[PDB]
């Protein structure tokens, strides 16, 4: 789930 | 929220945050939609989809529906709450709820004047989708759709069902259940208060069964399994990768 | 083809097979794009397309470079000659030269009358793509059609001098340049004789110096590290592979 | 940088 992570990660 | 024993005042803040992170990331204001509905695929541009190559098809859907799952990302982060569950379960929930959430939200992009949906601009029937080659799930989604415009949501509805289907208590694999339950319950204080200030209660009995989501989601993931066996290298060239991590 | 001393018969069956090798693998039909010029986005249409995020816009236009670019990679296994070089080679080409085969082929779908090109189902200017945030690279390429209108080619004039762009034996990193000189050089001979027989051999001095297409390449790739810089998870998150290693 | 994406493509026939 590297992508899901990443996105729920940016800010 | 995650509040234990939410009182009606935070119950009231809630439908308001609920609906405003809604209305933030809903992808295309409803006014938008509705002035385009004579914008209409003429029967040369319907002719046009059908005559394209499966690869083609796939590739165009797969990154119109990335873009709908980038919104309900964002609307999971701005929901009150979400960003207190565990990683894990944000995960969880994002997975296998994106794709249901936008099954929901596509009824407002479609027309039952003339069982016509929006899609690259223009208002399409079912017909339009020929060249995926899968006219079963076409249409049990179009259907889908045909049986929410039917139940005539308003965008604060939309906005509280679409909550509820992303937080999901029961879907396998949380960590941390106890946890999802109170944000889920909390949830359905919202929109149960919503529903009955409005006198709206009778629509609860006529929402699509636990079922009809989970089978149109099943259903993509069977077809997407066919095409990547004749088309193997399309994916992995051109698909964006978030589709290909939600669905492969 | 790589033959040497091609004769008259060989050049001849050359031109022949470069223009079927473009008609199967043209991407749209000219007779579509041309009968659909009177379609043009509305100004609502344009300012719903202004307001878009830079995000959303960028991704739309990288999926549809994208599908054009695929359609270019099948041109080039179809071209005589081209899977006769070695591997190393075939991607040192289409590397460079697949973005440059897209602006050409794009002149077909703009309107020299009113400067608007084909996108998303209908005519519009370049204020259509203002999102993005590279309005003078956008304006180049507006610049770049108009340029390739005036010329008018035919067709099998598109076919012919779209092979030439691809198959450039000055690209740096050629391991064959020698295979590459003969096919460029047979390519130039079919493209010439073409020419010859209808009286167009006067377009070689009005075609855009070489040093245009690469700018253009290049003020992409800058404005595309610009955009990665400001967003740098909805590229890997979204974008096509094949688009990022082409261009990141 | 990379290749691999374009090399299968080309390899896919
Ligand atoms: C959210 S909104 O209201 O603001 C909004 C509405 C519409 C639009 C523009 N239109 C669309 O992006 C789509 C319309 C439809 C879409 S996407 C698909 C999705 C399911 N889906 C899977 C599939 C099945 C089979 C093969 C591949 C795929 Cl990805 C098929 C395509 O169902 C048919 C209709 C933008 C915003
Ligand atoms: C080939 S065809 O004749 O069969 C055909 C014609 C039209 C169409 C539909 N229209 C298009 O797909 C596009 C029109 C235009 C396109 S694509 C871009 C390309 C360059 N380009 C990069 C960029 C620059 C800056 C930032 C990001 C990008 Cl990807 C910008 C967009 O130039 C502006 C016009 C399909 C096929």
């Amino acid at each position: 789930h590297k992508i899901l992570h990443r996105l729920l990660q940016d800010s | 929220s995650l509040a234990p024993y939410a009182s009606l005042t935070e119950i009231e803040h809630l439908v308001q945050s609920v609906c405003k992170s809604y209305r933030e990331t809903c992808q295309l204001r409803l006014e938008d939609l509705l002035r385009q509905r004579s914008n209409i695929f003429s029967r040369e541009e319907v002719t046009g989809y059908q005559r394209k190559s499966m690869w083609e098809m796939w590739e165009r859907c797969a990154h119109h529906l990335t873009e709908a799952i980038q919104y309900v990302v964002e609307f999971a982060k701005r929901l009150s709450g979400f960003m207190e569950l565990c990683q894990n379960d944000q995960i969880v929930l994002l997975k296998a709820g994106a794709m249901e959430v936008v099954l929901v939200r596509m009824c407002r992009a479609y027309n039952a004047d003339n069982r016509t949906v929006f899609f690259e601009g223009k208002y399409g029937g079912m017909e339009l989708f020929r060249a995926l080659g899968c006219s079963e799930l076409i249409s049990s989604i179009f259907d889908f759709s045909h049986s929410l415009s039917a139940l005539h949501f308003s965008e604060d509805e939309i906005a509280l069902y679409t909550a509820l289907v992303l937080i999901n208590a029961h879907r396998p694999g949380l960590q941390e259940k106890r946890k999802v339950e109170q944000l889920q319950y909390n949830l359905e204080l919202a929109f149960h208060h919503h529903l009955c200030k409005t006198h709206r209660q009778s629509i609860l009995a006529k929402l699509p069964p636990k079922g009809k989501l989970r089978s149109l989601c099943s259903q993509h993931v069977e077809r997407l399994q066919i095409f990547q066996h004749l088309h193997p290298i399309v994916v992995q060239a051109a698909f964006p990768p978030l589709y290909k991590e939600l669905f492969s």
